[PDB]
């Protein structure tokens, strides 16, 4: 009886495969051990999707963006009341005095923008000037000068050097509004 | 056919495997399709997916999955397969939940593969856009109790299981992602009832496995800005807190609402939120400096800053949910747990690798609101068994049974508010090891902590931190003091010498307020306190030749301690090897820190071109010494004191100088310095001198004001105590009582200050077997001063310094004495031997290591380049600033009257103000000189005669020699240059331009000056004192204290250079000890009515002084002054009738008085000095035996090799010789007296007069007192002298040879008498010693003890391993300090037989002896070369 020759070859086959199969997977299982074998942090190493991981990416660069533009305020309000009296309230009045008093002022239409990258105030100041060649290259100099030592440099800045850096913003105000009527 | 039936074969396999192992993919798509357009997945942004899932297992409750995905734009949950089980046939127990009852386990979930990725937080950052409007990144982003209860109730408990799971935190912008991982994951989800909330959920469960670490990301674009991890296993990274098993049991009370009309309270019915982590074998729990700084990156990603000043939270009202307050977290480590901080010194890994006891707790409660006050956090760690250790060549740090720690941390509402951290430190029985290297390690260790970022003040945060430190139950802290600090590293038997101060308790506390920004100066003020039953102990090395020698004298001194022996310290309880030689009961130290802060500001982010940055800023300062210096005020106070006093303390003080405020300060192993060749040690050496590799601002110097004050010091004078008689008490150490000793160091740039003062000091020796009585000798005070001149000029930055002029001042005041012959004389001896070999210490003297042999220059004694730029080299030999400073030391003792009491004599030896002067640079030769300069010393005698009820005292000798004024100019040291003159002129005049404070340099006169004279800046620009210092022609006193008002004009004595306007001495109250619980009659009377007689007044009662009130001990010395002896005009007598290069006067004058009963009362000193003799200890003798071969470095005949050397010349005497006035005395029944007066003779050599007359006191009967008895003479003179050498009658003159030459021979005989008595006395101790030690088994006595491996570091180490007559003799101070039968010479005994007193046998024994040790003594005996000479 051929009949009985093809039906046990059929399961002799069917168990080979079906346990060929199985043992692979099982390999496999064995093998990807998540406490071993050390992970990617890659988003595209776990999310097969191309969407997906593109709609993250722009995500964590936006985030990212945040970040880099995500400045403490220090001349605050309420932040007055407290420090007031402490000798670096100075240094905090004069790295807020460059932002209030530029960005502040020329967010109009035809005015610079500081880069949310690279945000630099000496930068930000050659961009103005080269638009307008009038300020001095000796005026955005020492204006970026003052403000940096106000923010990081450990030479005495006091209120003379506050007076300082409120002057010559306010002649930069000034030459740059002649400028821009 | 067969096509058909293949053909169905073929469809029955493809759709059987099909249906059994792929269908599960299709039905993951139709289910992936269907939820997520149900739940609107992906129009919220969720990519969701299933790889597989199944659907025929259903109706058993059972759900296999497979890639199941889920992310939500926070983070990705992957888990690779598993099963969902819902136990319906276990019944449902109740209507309505109980959560007071137990419900069955009807959810079964098991997760394999389970991914946790943790790659944005958005929630934060879109807050933190929509307070900011930030509306760009808002738009390109693109973004039911009844329930709860029956679901609650319907599942029971949920079983979740995962095989194996892991946690990543990281996205692509972090350099680096901290990956979680476990194993086999059992956890047990349930609800129960819960006090004041709707339930509490429990999340109990264990895991076989735990491992954090931080990964490196692939992604990141690593730069040289990035710092590598300092360890990494394998690919697994930096580890953090790898274990074998963790159970977690973490509770959460689900909120309900509130019902009370008050708010939800801060303290009363909080919701429970704890979480308890329990860890099991072969926790490691590492950490870094790198792995903070990683922490921050990825908290400040995660968890940004809005820059936002909060406000205290609203507490939800009543009707409105409530609300958590705060989680507690507790970590248990059941199992021994390692705990190791790893960072990186240059290229170097170090490391602080603790451990902690079983049931080791972190206690962790973090306020989940804010208040008025803000928000804060406290901790609770306590860590049993605490053990450290570094990674030095001496890695012992740290040890305690137990370690509390609680530290409270407070933020306030404002984000740039003032935080404040409040630590508590807390130890029990705790002991330290302290080296400097500990402190350049953990000083290294805080500057990589803290990072090399710039301070911004956008970010900066003021904050305080209060540290107070707590040692209760014992305190011991080791430091090694090794000199020239070299180091045994060997684990067991280290031979280092240790001193340990221990105590019961300790405190150190710490304020940092680091409240300003980049501040000019910050001041950070220390204090410390060891409390109570304080103790130094001090330590040598079993074979280290001053073991065994303290050992034995700490055994025979005969001492009573008012200081009962401290029980604390856990290493240095072993008296037999620890020497705890003080006691005191408080010591406060005072540390007052103002520094400038050490800025990099390479790394200030400067966008400015430097073209035009370098004008605006300041010009950077090219020598460390144009900075203004920092200060250190340190102030160190102990209160009282018990001292056993030796030459050691002196030596201790001397390496602790130099070992942790010396050039000293590291350490170095014995078994590597080995270096030859001078290129490659300057190699290693500048090496560990990045001089090149740090700013200018890095050498910035430091002013130290330094004051020390010991009061209330009662000292013992530790020497061999005598045999001890049976009827008489006995003899003690003698006691040396300092009301208070007062240091002051004021170091400065350019000069150092050190003054010590102190007060009127007592010594009471204790009362002789003799029977004499005790004995006391008064120092009215001392004072110190030294001068150290420091220049810059031509000296490599990590010195900075060198010291060209060192001017020393000694100031003694008035010693009074009153000591009893010759036990006293004796006591006074073995105190100055031991003292001196101790300070000396010839055999413990250390070779420097060659790292550590610097230059003048701040180079090495071998190659260094400065001398190299001499003679055209690249390196060359320089020389040390010892060799070349300028030294100068002056010396004055005010007064000095010592009288030595005998039973029948007296002899008082007085002395005027004494003045000793050394100046290497003298006049203008630059050697080394000695100027002696003593104006008056006399000697009297009293003979006492006891024929009346009422004493009679007579003079019968005297002595004075006046005018002492000698110059002495040493030769120069051997082995020095011809040209060291020259030399040290242009080395003292180089260092002198910038301050001309040696003004002698700089003077324009013919003949120069020196500190001898006040030519020279001593405290001050005019040197006072110094100007009048060699002139005694007034004989005037200069220790009289008194202040000063002109801070320009030096100080007087006794007044402080670190306060003004007051005494450097203070007269306060102090804490102390108390006490625990001829032979005829008519020859004498004779010569009494001739020789003038005297009253003796000695101290009236000598007690043992006492401290008591502050001007006690003065008292003490005001009660026993010296001895009087008042002269009697009425019986005034025949005492007065009378008629290399060294340059000076030898005296002005020389009298002396003597009778045959003065040479008698000679007599009877010399005979109580032989008396005493038996009863000396034969420790001295050995000890002075051991001296001569030290002092003679070892030179046997066998050590003859090592002495190959290979003044002389030039030796002249020009000398003015005294007018000697010798008057004599003889009265026999009468009156015979000579006088002799040779007049004043010079040595260039040549003499003057000499008149010898013999006088008659004969009455003016035959051819005031005795108004009849003037002098008849019978005169003889010479005219003069010059010796050129360069490289009846009878009747009457009979009495006078017969008594004086019969005084005479009786003197001689006694004298013999008495040198026998101690040649034989020597022999036959040395025997009996010898003999004793010999027959002894113990086994601390033994020839050597260890390996010596320091003796390889040792100046004559090959010397002394070769006096085997001094190896033997070490042996015998063994012997004394532990041989049982040694206390059986602390008898007063004789010759054990009568045949010692013949010489032959004597010494024969002795011989025998030494031939019985010797075999015993060759087994360790290492010969330098060989003497077979000697051998045969
Ligand atoms: C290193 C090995 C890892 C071991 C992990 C140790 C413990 C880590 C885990 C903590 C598990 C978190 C418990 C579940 C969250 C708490 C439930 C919750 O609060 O949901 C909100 C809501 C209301 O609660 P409130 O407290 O009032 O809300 C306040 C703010 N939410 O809760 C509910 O209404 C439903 C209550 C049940 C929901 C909880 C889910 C039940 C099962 C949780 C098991 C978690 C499995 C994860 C373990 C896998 C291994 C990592
Ligand atoms: C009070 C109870 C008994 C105390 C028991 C321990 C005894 C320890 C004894 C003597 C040493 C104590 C002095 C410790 C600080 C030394 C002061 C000092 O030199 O600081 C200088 C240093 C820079 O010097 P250098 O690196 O060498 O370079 C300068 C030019 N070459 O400047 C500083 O940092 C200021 C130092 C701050 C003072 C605070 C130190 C507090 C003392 C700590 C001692 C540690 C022992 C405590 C362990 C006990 C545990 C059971
Ligand atoms: C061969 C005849 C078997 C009958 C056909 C059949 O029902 O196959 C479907 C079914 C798989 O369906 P899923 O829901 O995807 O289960 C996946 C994991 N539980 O296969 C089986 O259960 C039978 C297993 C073969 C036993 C031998
Ligand atoms: C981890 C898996 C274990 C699930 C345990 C969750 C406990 C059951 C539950 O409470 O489901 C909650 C949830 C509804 O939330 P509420 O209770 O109404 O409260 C939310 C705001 N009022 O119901 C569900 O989605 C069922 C939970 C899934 C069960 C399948 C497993
Ligand atoms: C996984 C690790 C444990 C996770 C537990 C789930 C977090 C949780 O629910 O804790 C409760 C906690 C407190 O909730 P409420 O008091 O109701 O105030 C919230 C008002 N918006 O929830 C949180 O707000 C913080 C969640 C982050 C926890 C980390
Ligand atoms: C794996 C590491 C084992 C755990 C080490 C102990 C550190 C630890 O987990 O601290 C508890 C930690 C900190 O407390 P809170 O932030 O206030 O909790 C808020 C919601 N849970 O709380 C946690 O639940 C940790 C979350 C699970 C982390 C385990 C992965
Ligand atoms: C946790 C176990 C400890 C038990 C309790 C100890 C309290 C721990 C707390 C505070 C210790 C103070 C160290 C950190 C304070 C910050 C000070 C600082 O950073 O300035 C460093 C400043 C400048 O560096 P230098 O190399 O000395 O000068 C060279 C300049 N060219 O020097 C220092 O202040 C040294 C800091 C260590 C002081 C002593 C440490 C504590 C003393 C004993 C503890 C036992
Ligand atoms: C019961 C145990 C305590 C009893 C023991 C009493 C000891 C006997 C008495 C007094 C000790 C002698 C006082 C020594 C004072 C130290 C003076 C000193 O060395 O200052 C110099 C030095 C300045 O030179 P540099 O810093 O290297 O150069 C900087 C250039 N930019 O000053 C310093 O460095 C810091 C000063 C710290 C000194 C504090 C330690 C004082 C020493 C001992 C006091 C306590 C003794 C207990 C320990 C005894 C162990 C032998
Ligand atoms: C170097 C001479 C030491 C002995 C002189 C000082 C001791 C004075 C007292 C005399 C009695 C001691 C007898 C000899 C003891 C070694």
């Amino acid at each position: 009886d051929g009949t009985s020759v093809i039906y046990v070859c059929a399961v002799i086959i069917l168990i080979l495969i079906w346990v060929a199969i199985i043992g692979q997977r099982q390999i496999w299982r064995h093998r990807h051990n998540v406490a071993r074998v050390r992970p990617q942090v890659s988003l595209s190493s776990r999310i097969s999707s191309k969407k997906a991981v593109l709609l993250r990416e722009t995500q964590l660069d936006t985030v990212m963006r945040l970040r880099c533009e995500n400045q403490a305020r220090l001349t605050d309000c309420i932040s007055l009341q407290f420090h007031g009296e402490k000798p670096y309230v100075h240094r905090m009045i004069a790295v807020d005095e460059v932002t209030l008093e530029i960005d502040g002022q020329l967010n109009r239409i035809e005015g610079a923008v500081q880069r949310q990258a690279g945000e630099s105030t000496y930068s930000y100041l050659k961009r103005i000037r080269e638009k307008v060649p009038s300020i001095p290259l000796n005026l955005v100099h020492r204006i970026a000068f003052l403000q940096e030592s106000a923010r990081f440099r450990p030479e005495k800045f006091d209120v003379e050097q506050v007076m300082e850096l409120r002057s010559l913003l306010n002649q930069f105000l000034r030459i740059l509004s002649a400028e821009y009527d | 056919s067969f096509w058909v039936t293949a053909s169905v074969v073929t469809l029955f396999l493809a759709w059987s495997t099909f249906v059994v192992l792929f269908f599960s993919r299709v039905s993951a798509l139709f289910f992936t399709f269907v939820i997520d357009k149900y739940l609107r997945l992906s129009k919220n942004g969720i990519h969701f997916k299933i790889g597989g899932i199944s659907i025929s297992g259903l109706h058993a409750g059972k759900i296999m999955f497979r890639n199941v995905i889920y992310d939500n734009g926070d983070m990705t949950i992957k888990v690779n397969d598993g099963h969902l089980l819902f136990k319906y046939w276990k019944s449902v127990e109740h209507r309505h939940l109980n959560l007071s009852t137990k419900r069955a386990s009807r959810l079964h979930l098991v997760l394999n593969g389970l991914h946790v990725n943790i790659y944005n937080n958005l929630t934060k950052y879109t807050e933190i856009a929509r307070i900011r409007r930030f509306d760009w990144f808002f738009e390109n982003t693109n973004m039911p109790s009844s329930v709860w209860e029956n679901m609650w109730n319907l599942l029971g408990i949920v079983h979740i299981e995962v095989s194996a799971g892991c946690i990543l935190v990281g996205n692509k912008f972090l350099p680096y992602a901290l990956w979680t991982r476990f194993e086999n994951l059992n956890s047990k989800t349930s609800v129960t009832e819960s006090a004041n909330d709707r339930a509490l959920l429990t999340f109990e469960g264990e895991t076989e496995n735990v491992a954090v670490s931080l990964i490196k990301n692939e992604q990141f674009d690593f730069t040289a800005k990035d710092k590598d991890p300092p360890r990494t296993m394998g690919n697994d990274g930096c580890p953090l807190l790898q274990s074998a098993s963790l159970e977690f049991v973490y509770k959460q009370d689900l909120l309900g609402y509130v019902t009370d009309d008050e708010p939800q309270s801060i303290t009363l019915k909080l919701p429970l939120w704890s979480s308890e982590w329990r860890f099991g074998n072969n926790t490691v729990l590492s950490y870094g400096p790198w792995a903070e700084q990683q922490r921050f990156l990825i908290y400040s990603f995660f968890y940004p800053p809005d820059f936002q000043n909060s406000t205290a939270t609203a507490m939800p009202t009543r009707g409105k949910k409530r609300i958590h307050v705060k989680h507690d977290v507790k970590i248990i480590l059941t199992k021994e747990t390692c705990m190791d901080i790893w960072f990186m010194r240059g290229e170097q890994l170090e490391s602080i690798r603790t451990r902690c006891g079983p049931l080791s707790s972190l206690d962790m409660s973090i306020l989940w609101i804010t208040t008025e006050k803000g928000f804060y956090w406290n901790m609770k760690a306590e860590f049993l068994n605490f053990e450290a250790t570094t990674s030095l060549i001496f890695t012992k740090l740290f040890s305690c049974k137990k370690f509390n720690v609680d530290g409270s941390f407070v933020y306030p509402l404002t984000w740039n508010g003032e935080q404040t951290w409040t630590i508590d430190y807390a130890f029990t029985k705790a002991n330290a090891w302290f080296v400097w290297d500990h402190k350049r390690l953990f000083t290294d260790l805080i500057n990589d902590w803290i990072g090399d970022d710039p301070s911004d003040i956008s970010k900066f945060v003021p904050f305080r931190v209060h540290n107070r430190m707590k040692v209760v139950d014992g305190f011991e802290v080791i430091m090694l003091l090794n000199e020239s600090n070299w180091v045994d590293t060997a684990d067991m038997n280290a031979e280092n010498v240790e001193v340990a101060i221990v105590g019961e308790k300790l405190s150190f506390e710490c304020e940092l307020p680091f409240v300003d920004f980049l501040p000019q100066t910050q001041m950070v003020k220390y204090e410390m306190r060891g409390e109570k039953s304080v103790a130094m102990r001090a330590k040598f090395p079993p074979d280290s030749a001053t073991a065994p020698i303290r050992a034995a004298l700490s055994r025979l001194a005969r001492c009573n301690s008012y200081a009962p022996p401290s029980k604390h310290g856990t290493h240095s309880l072993d008296t037999d090897v620890w020497f705890e030689l003080w006691r005191t009961e408080l010591v406060k130290m005072d540390f007052d820190h103002h520094y400038r802060p050490l800025i990099v500001k390479s790394n200030i982010p400067s966008d400015i071109p430097f073209s035009i940055l370098s004008d605006y800023l300041p010009p950077p300062a090219n020598h460390p010494w144009d900075l203004e210096p920092d200060y250190l005020g340190v102030d160190i106070l102990i209160e009282g004191s018990d001292v056993k006093f030796t030459g050691l303390l002196v030596k201790l003080l001397f390496e602790l100088k130099n070992n942790y405020f010396g050039w000293y300060d590291s350490m170095t192993s014995v078994d590597d310095e080995k270096i030859d060749d001078p290129i490659k040690l300057k190699a290693s050496f500048d090496k560990t001198n990045a001089n090149g590799m740090k700013p200018v601002e890095y050498f910035r110097t430091m002013n130290v004001d330094v004051t020390v004050r010991v009061c209330n010091v009662r000292a013992e004078m530790l020497l061999y105590s005598p045999a001890i008689d049976e009827g008489a008490e006995p003899e003690k150490v003698p006691v040396v009582f300092v009301e208070e000793v007062a240091v002051e160091v004021k170091k400065t740039k350019t000069q150092a200050l050190i003054q010590v003062g102190v007060s009127p000091a007592c010594a009471y020796l204790d009362k002789s077997s003799q029977g004499s009585g005790p004995g006391c000798i008064t120092l009215s005070g001392f004072q110190f001063r030294g001068h150290a001149m420091y220049s810059a000029k031509e000296v490599a930055w990590n010195m900075g310094l060198v010291e060209y002029g060192w001017i020393m001042e000694i100031l003694v005041g008035d010693i009074a004495g009153t000591l009893d012959f010759p036990a006293h004389a004796h006591v006074l001896h073995q105190i100055m031997e031991s003292l001196l070999m101790f300070v000396i210490s010839p055999d413990d003297a250390t070779k420097v290591p060659d790292r550590m042999q610097f230059c003048q220059h701040g180079q090495l004694i071998k190659a260094c380049s400065i001398a190299g730029k001499k003679t055209n080299e690249i390196l060359g030999p320089c020389k040390t600033e010892e060799q070349m400073k300028y030294r100068q030391i002056r010396i004055s003792v005010d007064s000095v009257n010592l009288t030595f009491v005998e039973e029948k004599t007296i002899l008082q030896i007085s002395a005027d103000p004494v003045r000793v002067t050394i100046c290497n640079a003298h006049e203008s030769r630059f050697t080394e000189h000695v100027c002696i300069r003593v104006p008056g010393i006399s000697i009297r005698q009293a003979v006492r005669i006891k024929e009346k009820p009422e004493n009679i005292w007579i003079e019968g000798a005297n002595a004075a020699i006046e005018g002492v004024s000698l110059d002495i100019e040493l030769p120069t040291p051997k082995s020095a240059s011809p040209t060291i003159g020259k030399e040290r002129l242009e080395f003292v005049r180089m260092h002198d331009a910038d301050t001309k404070r040696l003004h002698f340099l700089w003077a324009d006169h013919s003949v120069w000056g020196c500190a001898c004279f006040g030519n020279t800046c001593f405290f001050g620009d005019v040197d006072e004192i110094g100007s009048t210092f060699m002139e005694t022609l007034t004989k005037k006193k200069f220790f009289v204290p008194g202040i000063e008002r002109n801070p320009e004009k030096q100080p007087q004595v006794m007044q402080s250079v670190i306060l003004k306007n007051k005494p450097i001495l203070s007269n306060q109250p102090h804490m102390f000890y108390k006490k625990p619980k001829l032979q005829s009659m008519e020859m004498s009377s004779s010569y009494a009515t001739f020789v003038d007689n005297v009253r003796v007044e000695l101290p009236s009662a000598i007690t043992v002084p006492q401290f008591g009130e502050p001007g006690a001990i003065l008292e003490w010395c005001q009660a026993h002054q010296a001895t009087r002896i008042i002269n009697d005009v009425n019986t005034s007598g025949v005492n007065e009738v009378r008629f290399l290069a060294i340059n000076g006067v030898a005296a002005t004058s020389l009298d002396l008085f003597v009778t045959p009963i003065g040479i008698e009362a000679f007599e009877r000193l010399v005979t109580a000095a032989s008396h005493s003799v038996p009863a000396i200890n034969p420790c001295i003798l050995v000890h002075m035996c051991y001296r001569d071969c030290v002092l003679k470095k070892h030179r046997q005949p066998l050590t003859e090799s090592l002495f190959a050397d290979e003044p002389i010349s030039e030796v002249d005497i020009t000398v003015d010789l005294p007018r000697v006035s010798i008057g004599l005395f003889q009265c026999g029944v009468t009156a015979n007296m000579g006088l002799l007066l040779i007049d004043r003779a010079f040595i260039q050599l040549n003499g003057s007069a000499i008149t010898v007359q013999l006088l008659q006191l004969t009455n003016r009967d035959a051819p005031r007192m005795n108004n009849l008895e003037p002098r008849v003479m019978m005169d003889f003179n010479v005219s003069d002298t010059l010796i050129i050498l360069e490289r009846p009658i009878y009747e009457a003159l009979a009495p006078v040879m017969v008594s004086w030459l019969s005084v005479v021979e009786n003197f001689l005989r006694t004298v013999d008498k008495f040198i026998h008595t101690v040649e034989c006395w020597k022999s036959v101790a040395m025997a009996k010693v010898l003999k004793l030690a010999l027959d002894s088994t113990d086994e601390k006595v033994v020839v050597k003890v260890g390996k010596n491996r320091m003796g390889r570091t040792r100046v004559l180490s090959a010397h002394q391993a070769s006096c085997p007559s001094c190896i033997l003799l070490k042996t015998l101070f063994r012997w004394f300090a532990y041989a049982g039968n040694a206390p059986g010479a602390i008898n007063h005994r004789l010759d054990i037989r009568p045949e010692f007193e013949i010489e032959e046998t004597r010494k024969t024994a002795l011989m025998a002896l030494l031939s019985h040790w010797q075999s015993d003594v060759g087994k360790e005996l290492k010969l330098v070369s060989y003497e077979d000479a000697h051998r045969f």
